[PDB]
């Protein structure tokens, strides 16, 4: 019941061992390896989006 | 151009010649509850034309040296009609909203609004360990007025424009939806806001949802032959919204 | 393995695009690039925005309260101790936490434990090891009044025992609201005529936690102060908000005094002289 | 000016001459005074390494019937600060011209001899100076106000990074909140 | 009457008008002194969260030959208690008709902001109010008794949970039990 | 047998078990509006859980010598929670309902009702030439009295069972949809109301849709040791209730 | 991954079905769902009834005894200390027992010892470490009369040693009962004359615990208490009851004072005045 | 001699590994995953079953 996965390392220049133990999902270690994002929601959170090149508002 | 805009909710219709654009809240929509974020079991009430409309609240005067105003959204709108009744009829309420705020004036005429749209806009206090009343969070359709200085008053809110009630940068005040009514280029900001809630539904007597605030960071500043008065009208439309849990009116 | 944007090679322009003329009364935030403006050459970059997400960020052990009490004492109330769950007693986990409105995570309770020997006429002893007891209360539970008391056998309430010099206690906690994420900010009233209480101390209700030695009264006072690490994993937080400029005052309400917007500079434009 | 909300205005208004200069900090986001509470302050000030570019945007709050343009100017070190327009234009700028589109972008690009600056203040990873100035007047005609108000803008680029953890400082407390 | 067998007798009877309140109780099993040593409110007070319908059975225990009708309702909160029966049938009710069938069935919907209440009292997660009210009188021939006794039975649903162990408050020793 | 019924309209349930059965109005069961017969041009609201549910009126009591008893019933709820509420705030309505009646005895007592629900019982005044009052007519969830002569009191209604306020024979009058409480077979009376006009959608202030009538032909009578006390419950529930035309709240 | 029922959807209904009435005079529970009554919506509830089956309910550690006992007196007796096993001193653990008439469950056994100095002249001593012996025998064996005794040796009875300072001593126990359940109730007799005993005492017959310091005569009197947890696993349970109403009063009967059914109101209609 | 099985896990958004040491089945862990329930003889424990529309005792 074991999982490799790669670990954090430099560019230009691994793959550790995890077994889970405890019977609970709030007993694992952190996901420090999620390192996706979006900021649509933030950033551009406009009806009728804008094509950067258009004087928009034109 | 696409400076001409036309939104029609129900009855009412707005057409503005000077829009800029339409914020829609974090990208996501107005709509329904689904059966999988359900909690309740019971049918809801969706009047969808006698509720979904555009209200319009009081209009407030900008002079030259106005500092800002907020406006409390699940309670402004109490006594407005049948989404008022609604309100009061039922123990469960959720909705999304439409903000569109009107200012006009000349192209001779200079200032600059932002209209911004916060949810959870929990507010201090003037003295510090004093219990605010709910006349001064909230006074339905009329508007609460922020000052320039330490306001030392009692049983009322911290009103200073530079920590925007709640203790944080006013200039930071734009993470949330948020438009800018400039006089040189706009008329009018619409704001579309979904529902935003740490539960599926909520009371929309006991909860405030979110606070509009209008604050003027260009102030407001004109000749000596221009015209004075500048109202700021804002008006409201409910999106989506349902009912659940029916029994007898009152708030107690 | 997400790594930053590429910088695009570029060269002359003469055209009616304008990537720099733009307006920022629609709430829009501009996305342009320096190989918009400027003349920029091609990198190849190769930095991750790893050590900034939510995750790592908020995952760090923080001391949430200090707990004293004591071994013997003339008064039953000063040899136990107990503390009302909050994270808004330190100013540093509260200010990490009130980032975002509302969050939901796992939490992982570390208890670090010291012990002094207090001054008396008889400090030539030689104690045996002590052993504490942590006891935490779900909201409702009995309340223990003494150090004796038998609502210290945690039958059903969760516990855990601890002896001098070895390794600090530790357990994991799920998520433990009755809503779908710990509310940060309650804009609201708890009675529904909207009066009562105003803030987020209506959703609280987290339980308490108590604390004592398991030793019976020894013939001199030992004063145990332990320290309560809280540890925020598996998170999820959402609706961002400015951080607070101002002082805290309290735990239970917002309140603050008024603070300058940032520190002052008395000149406006810089030069090569004294700046 | 900092108790109040008149720290957000920059003052413009007509001149006598030309090419004076409006205003001035120090790229520093995180130890400059001015964009030190700044969003992009805060979060760099929970960090203590940064890399990547920066977006500079302003906003002409004044008239529609009023005309002007202005020449905002970044200059990296290694000579000092730049002392008149003549210096000032040697360096990256853009000539704003302010019209119906009413905000400019100054993207300030990353130019360092490292792969990251510290947040913090040291000689070794020093960054430069934006400043601005009048490339013509603000003309207005008659029986409009003369002096207007800009607004400024900033936050990072999709390039941008931060590396080290650290505690911010501007937590200071002293007892507990009881 | 909690030390004899007649508090489980509910006294009704012939009235003189109509629309009279028979009883009336709060919806708080574990809570409520009334449901407090059910079955229902010892199992939910080894429990701190419960969620899920509740079902209320009535009998009566009345004579062949008399009739009678009530208004069984519940009321969610947010205004307070029903003070007529104007005010009653404004709410989730039902009206039972007595005949051969001796026993109805009000089913208390699950209706909450949350998923989940408090066993204990919180004024966070209130449920409302059980009321009963006369419909119309209780009419008898002669010769037969007036005065007679509902009984009430409370279970839970197919869609019940309980959540959080803990101790229940009923146990209370002191020394041990030698 | 088919004598227990249970009928569910929303978050309301009537259990009986001496019915007798239920009359549906001339043969029609109550739907909305079709887009061939109406007349008005925008959308209607249909609440169909908060509105289409049993409300509960005034309990009467009946002596050996009562004589009757009406309700108006575009009126009678007036009061009764969001139909009554949007009754206030639309111009037209139409709804049909869903009339259920409760009185109970034991097997030794005996009496007779007669329920009956008359559409456009236009009655008649105490003096000939003069007008009758509002309050007379209707009372709301108060019902009002028939007697057994020749009524003349001032601005009422001519009060005799034997011409039922309308100048007609009382026992011609169960042409109308109608039931019968007879105390040695029944418990209850359901009557299923359509809408009924000369116009596809009404007013439900200024017109009277219908009367229910309860007129006890056999009188109540029992033995010297009997209950005294007979109460008679009546229940209504509207039916595909849709409102039009929505403007303030009020009657003028 | 077992649910609960989802909620369906339902519209009006007028007909002759009546799930609403009913008898409860058949011993019948009614099996009425909310969408037999009103009109519902449809709910898709993913609520597991997991934290209230009988494996979760009674799996906790309980304290059932504390055991006290000395490291040197004049008397011997007070110097070692027995305890006959049962369940049935401590009212938690036995009321969460007796919902069930039957149970059969595997045990896993806790002790946590702490050691106290006693008040004595010459407290200031140097101690090495305490070593303690817990000895079970089952039902019929030798039992030892003094801390000294020979019948101490443990050759084939259980036993247990912890030195001071480490983890609690823990062992697993299984199922030890001479019939098909441990019977909770019994209502019999102990003679086939229909005297002797009446109740439970009869079937207990599990054996006594014995606990003493494996060291020798100490210059200074130490007060050692240990405190047994039982966690019943592996659980079985038949035939339900409903829970005591009344205080407990002996270990050995099931006798009591008669308590009153409930709090009392003093009112009969609730009403939106002072109630 | 290993045995994968599922953590308990929330809805809307695991496998734990054990391996037995001991040569007796009252020394293994307690069984906290066994769901299954049956109310049908404490509910309905009657003989001619009631179908829950009819009148029953008609
Ligand atoms: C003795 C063993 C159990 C130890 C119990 C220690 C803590 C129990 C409570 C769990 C910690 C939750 C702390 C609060 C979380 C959220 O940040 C707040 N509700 C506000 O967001
Ligand atoms: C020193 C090593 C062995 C430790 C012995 C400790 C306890 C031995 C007895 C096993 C525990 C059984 C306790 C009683 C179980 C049942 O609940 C009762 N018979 C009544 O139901």
């Amino acid at each position: 019941g074991a999982q490799v996965s790669t670990q954090k390392t430099g560019a230009h220049e691994i793959h550790y061992t995890n077994i889970n133990y405890y019977k609970d999902a709030a007993s694992n270690s952190a996901n420090r390896q999620d390192f996706t994002q979006d900021p649509g929601k933030f950033t551009e959170p406009v009806k009728d989006i804008m094509v950067k090149s258009l004087p928009a508002l034109n | 151009s696409d400076r001409v805009r036309s939104i029609t909710l129900g009855n009412s219709t707005i057409t503005t010649q000077e829009s800029a654009n339409v914020v829609v809240g974090y990208g996501v929509w107005p709509d329904y509850l689904s059966d999988e974020e359900a909690t309740a079991e019971d049918q809801p009430t969706q009047p969808d034309v006698a509720t979904c409309r555009f209200y319009t609240l009081d209009s407030v005067s900008w002079m030259k040296e106005s500092q800002g105003w907020w406006w409390k959204f699940p309670d402004a709108l109490r006594d407005m009609g049948l989404f008022g009744q609604n309100m009061q009829y039922h123990y469960l309420g959720r909705s999304g909203y439409t903000i569109h705020v009107q200012c006009n004036a000349s192209k001779f005429h200079q200032g600059c609004l932002l209209v911004v749209c916060v949810p959870e806009a929990e507010m201090g206090a003037a003295n510090i360990n004093e219990k605010i009343n709910r006349e001064h969070l909230s006074n339905g359709e009329v508007a609460n007025t922020f000052s320039g200085t330490k306001s030392s008053n009692t049983n009322d809110v911290q009103q200073a424009v530079f920590n925007a009630g709640m203790g944080v940068a006013v200039g930071n005040l734009t993470i949330f939806p948020h438009q800018w009514i400039n006089l040189r280029t706009n008329n009018c900001a619409t704001i579309v806001m979904p529902y935003i809630n740490s539960v599926p539904m909520d009371n929309m007597f006991r909860h405030y949802n979110f606070t509009l605030m209008i604050i003027p960071f260009a102030k407001l500043d004109y000749a000596a032959g221009s015209s004075t008065y500048i109202p700021i009208t804002v008006t409201v439309a409910p999106m989506c919204a349902e009912y659940n849990g029916l029994r007898l009116a009152g708030h107690q | 393995v997400v790594r930053v944007a590429d910088t695009m090679p570029s060269g002359p322009s003469n055209s009616e695009s304008i990537p720099a003329l733009t307006a920022a009364e629609t709430g829009h935030t501009s996305q342009v690039v320096p190989s918009d403006t400027i003349q920029t050459r091609h990198v190849r970059n190769f930095h991750v925005r790893s050590e900034s997400s939510v995750e790592n960020f908020l995952s760090r052990s923080a001391c949430v309260y200090i707990v004293e009490y004591k071994t013997r004492d003339d008064t039953p109330d000063k040899m136990y101790d107990s503390w009302v769950i909050n994270t808004r007693q330190v100013a540093q986990l509260r200010r990490k936490l009130e980032f975002f409105t509302y969050v939901r995570f796992d939490v992982e309770v570390t208890f670090v434990i010291t012990s002094v020997q207090d001054d008396s006429t008889r400090q030539n002893t030689d104690t045996p090891a002590l052993t504490h007891q942590i006891m935490y209360v779900p909201p409702g539970g009995p309340i223990p009044q003494a150090v004796d008391d038998y609502n210290w056998q945690t039958s059903t309430n969760p516990s855990v025992f601890w002896t001098e010099g070895n390794a600090p206690p530790r357990m994991s906690i799920p998520f433990m609201s009755v809503g779908n994420a710990y509310s940060n900010f309650y804009d609201g009233w708890s009675h529904f005529s909207q009066t009562g209480v105003y803030g987020f101390n209506t959703l609280n209700n987290m339980g308490k936690l108590y604390f004592r030695h398991v030793n019976d009264k020894t013939i001199s006072p030992i004063t145990s102060k332990v320290r309560i690490y809280f540890k925020p994993k598996h998170v999820k937080a959402w609706v961002p908000r400015p951080p607070r400029l101002c002082e805290y005052t309290h735990k239970d309400n917002v309140d603050f005094e008024p603070k300058g917007v940032t520190t002052s500079r008395t000149q406006l434009t810089i030069s090569n002289s004294t700046h | 000016n900092v108790n109040s909300l008149e720290a957000y205005r920059i003052p413009v208004h007509s001149v006598t001459e030309t090419g004076a200069q409006v205003f001035g900090f120090t790229l520093q986001p995180g130890a400059d005074t001015v964009m030190e509470r700044t969003l992009l302050g805060e979060i760099l000030n929970y960090y203590a390494n940064w890399s990547g570019s920066i977006k500079l945007t302003f906003m002409y709050c004044g008239s529609a019937m009023a005309t002007g343009k202005f020449l905002l100017a970044y200059s990296p070190p290694g000579a000092g600060v730049p002392k008149n327009r003549r210096e000032a234009m040697l360096g990256t700028h853009i000539i704003w011209d302010i019209g119906l589109q009413s905000s400019c972008v100054l993207c300030v690009p990353w130019i360092s001899q490292t792969h990251y600056r510290f947040v913090s203040k040291d000689i070794y990873t020093d960054a430069g100076f934006i400043t601005c100035w009048y490339q013509t007047s603000i003309v207005v005609p008659a029986e409009v106000q003369n002096q207007s108000v800009i607004l400024c803008f900033v936050s990072a680029c999709n390039d941008f990074s931060v590396r080290l953890l650290r505690d911010s400082p501007f937590v200071r407390q002293t007892a507990f909140y009881q």
